[PDB]
RNA sequence: GAAAGACCAAGGGUUCCUGCGCAACGUUAAUCGACGCAGGGUUAGUCGGUUCCUAAGGCGAGGCUGAAAAGCGUAGUCGAUGGGAAACAGGUUAAUAUUCCUGUACUUCUGGUUACUGCGAUGGAGGGACGGAGAAGGCUAGGCCAGCUUGGCGUUGGUUGUCCAAGUUUAAGGUGGUAGGCUGAAAUCUUAGGUAAAUCCGGGGUUUCAAGGCCGAGAGCUGAUGACGAGUCGUCUAGAUGACGAAGUGGUUGAUGCCAUGCUUCCAAGAAAAGCUUCUAAGCUUCAGGUAACCAGGAACCGUACCCCAAACCGACACAGGUGGUCGGGUAGAGAAUACCAAGGCGCUUGAGAGAACUCGGGUGAAGGAACUAGGCAAAAUGGCACCGUAACUUCGGGAGAAGGUGCGCCGGCUAGGGUGAAGGAUUUACUCCGUAAGCUCUGGCUGGUCGAAGAUACCAGGCCGCUGCGACUGUUUAUUAAAAACACAGCACUCUGCAAACACGAAAGUGGACGUAUAGGGUGUGACGCCUGCCCGGUGCCGGAAGGUUAAUUGAUG
């Protein structure tokens, strides 16, 4: 973390995070495809998603979420920058050729893992079924369905914590505070996701907002009341209406879950 | 002070081409009207 | 095929351009069919002028269009051969 | 004259050239024309396209979905604005030329013959293959000076000279492998990987050694005792042509070009696929196939004229407008600004007078110096480089070029270096070091003298200061009366969303969100920063809560 000091207007409340453990350029090619912008766009051409546009050019990283090599030791080569997530990437190089990448764990050096059915549950890094790991022990990229790969708690710095263990299932606690029933077959990663200063930096400037891919956002009342609900009306008006969404659903306060299949796995909200 | 048409005929033959016309049923009827009527054009 | 030695080539093509170019090089101007590929065209003429051909060079001539009453109307695009030959070896 | 010059793409489509013409077109006349009539002109293995490959996106066998029409999409196969062979100089004309001619190359294919021979895919690996910025350096084009050649000897002083003018050219490619950049190299053993295999790549172990290797400008030599060359000689009609044709060297300054897809650095983390190199599979009968040599032969089709800071494109016009990319000389200059010019191009298709008011675009202006006016609107002013000096306030960066002031041209005198360069001395004996000297070029420092009213003398080129309102700032907007205090914005907070997410477009399938996952994503309000952000839950919404009343379809008792 550095701050940049004001030698110009647009440098004066840049917080940049910086870490000399990332790799000096030349991700691993094999394991980079193409991947070209949406615009937040369909395949009807039309905006599905507003506020996404431009952004630098990024590639892929085919990173590997299920972790299958089992019983395969993985040193770790290197630890990289990723441009499409907000956590870092580990090369690993199995001990049969085979580099893949994972997420990063906290400790991310040139250090060892082997995924699989019994490892060393205290080295975070190594990912393990939900059975057999302790009650307590903090993971992450938990599968929510077995062989879908890793889908929660796999942001930078993110994790869930592990609270009890019943029958074929297992509840574990999530960075929402919300209690997910999970499967036990399902895996988890032991540990805690890399970047977790991801939050205390400052874009500092309208033109670090663009460069993410991030188009500018303007507000329902500055709009006429043909675009917006909150609309029109003499001088700075406040949206006389209860606040809501420019297709007209309430915003401050109103629950929109309405999945009801998977209730039953959801044993308590975000309290 | 530039105005409206700007010509390229690479975009004129994919918009209002023969093929663009008989890819879509709109503008094979397009190509019906346009024949009905006689004209000795019927791709501009 | 046994024809198409008859077809292709479709008269000396006479200008000022031709004439000199005959008479200075030896390169013959001919008026070609309009699809007439550059050896169906030196095969050709080694069979009916009876010389040894070097090589030809083609170019295709846009027909000019004339105004008239009732409008445009277009000459035929033509096809134009250059039949260089040995320096001798004039042909008729 | 960073174009009013030369050129490429697009768009146009004969406008190009030559004869004949002048009705109409040309804002006038026209013998002229981008106009009329008729002829001619566009030459490619190498320049562009096709062909090979793919991006966005399209279409899409079957397939999912949809009253129908159709939508979306898998295999696929189109799609360049990107990636994949290779030609350069000189001649030639009315009009084409990297296309024709001449000379010298280069790339790739086909058919042969010779010899030894593991060939083989779309499949595996490799490679192609790539960001922003910032710099050293090393060269080169080009510039300039000197020498050399040829001509000259000046309409008015001088000008045989230490004078003037012109010219002092030569490409690709071959050979060279240099400055420089990256880099461990070889042998052997093994192997849970690259969805089969693999001698290839990846992984692991062992042994030896320090220089291999792969790139890579440019100089040199060769291309080239050739072409080009001021001109001479000769023929003939002031010129057209044949032969001959002088000098053709050295020093400096040098790029925005090349080494260089390099190097350093930073986050915003920087195309695919083929050609190409390599590996085996299925097979071959291991003739075929491959690999070199040599010989003969080939490289289709299409576009090429002319216009592109435009009278030929887009603007109804021969219209002060617009239109992508490339090159870029001298002197002054930081400069591609600007001024005068070179190569080159042009006099903008109505002129002749005249010299009223008024009108427009300028020049100067007595004495005042904003009294003008809604308002210093307009104008006038300031304007550079070096040095000195510079306030409040401040987020410590600023403010600030604050404010203000001094020097500036020319010619000498004396004096400090820098860079090229090399007479010779070293040995790893040559594209090498060291280092003399001149010559060339680049900066000083100090003192004089001197001319003008005046020395950043022209063009060019900030006016400044003091209170305050608003918005933090850079940005955006009402194309064509509003550029702002409006929108956006970093930052902030609320709220939703556990993934087949909330949400959006879709009668749906599907797709975006997102190949993301709560430090994430949507909505909303506020709008950097500093100090803060008080009271009210009645209305209305939102969230939760019992379970009492009410209450719909549906039930169908009873009368």
């Amino acid at each position: 973390i550095v701050k940049c000091k004001p030698t110009s207007a647009g440098r004066r409340f840049v917080v940049k995070v910086v870490n000399q453990e990332l790799h000096k350029g030349a991700p691993y090619a094999p394991l980079l495809e193409k991947k070209s912008k949406s615009g937040g766009r369909n395949n009807n051409g039309r905006i599905t998603t507003r506020h996404i546009g431009g952004g630098h050019k990024q590639h892929y990283r085919l990173v590997d979420f299920r972790r299958n090599k089992d019983g395969i030791p993985a040193i770790v080569e290197r630890v990289e920058y990723d441009p499409n997530r907000t956590a870092h990437i580990a090369l690993l190089k199995y001990a049969d050729g085979e580099r893949r990448y994972i997420i990063a764990p906290k400790g991310v050096a040139a250090g060892d893992q082997l995924i699989s059915g019994i490892g060393a549950p205290i080295k975070a890094g190594n990912s393990m079924p939900l059975r057999n790991i302790p009650v307590g022990s903090t993971v992450h990229g938990i599968e929510l369905k077995p062989g879908k790969g890793a889908q929660i708690a796999r942001s930078a710095g993110a994790s869930a914590q592990l609270v009890a263990r019943e029958g074929a299932y297992v509840t574990l606690r999530l960075r929402s505070g919300e209690m997910r029933k999970v499967l036990a077959e399902c895996r988890a990663t032991l540990g805690e996701v890399s970047n977790s200063e991801h939050s205390l930096r400052s874009l500092g400037k309208a033109g670090a907002t663009r460069w993410r891919g991030v188009r500018p956002t303007v507000r329902g009342v500055a709009m006429n009341p043909v675009d917006h609900p909150h609309g029109g009306g003499e001088g700075r008006t406040s949206a006389g209406r209860h606040p809501v969404s420019p297709w007209g659903l309430q915003t401050k306060g109103k629950k929109t879950r309405s999945n009801k299949r998977t209730d039953n796995m959801i044993v308590r909200r975000r309290k | 002070m530039k105005r409206t048409f700007q010509p390229s005929t690479l975009k004129r033959a994919r918009v209002h081409g023969f093929r663009a016309r008989m890819a879509t049923k709109n503008g094979r009827q397009v190509l019906s009207r346009r024949r009905a009527k006689g004209r000795k054009r019927l791709t501009v | 095929a046994a024809e198409r030695v008859f077809k292709v080539l479709l008269g000396p093509h006479i200008s000022e351009k031709a004439t000199g170019l005959a008479d200075g090089k030896s390169q013959f101007v001919f008026k070609v069919a309009t699809d007439a590929t550059k050896l169906e065209i030196k095969k050709a003429v080694e069979s009916l002028f009876s010389v040894k051909v070097q090589r030809v060079t083609t170019l295709n001539v846009k027909g000019k269009t004339k105004r008239t009453a009732r409008g445009l109307g277009k000459r035929n695009d033509w096809k134009k051969a250059y039949i260089a030959l040995q320096p001798g070896q004039d042909l008729d």
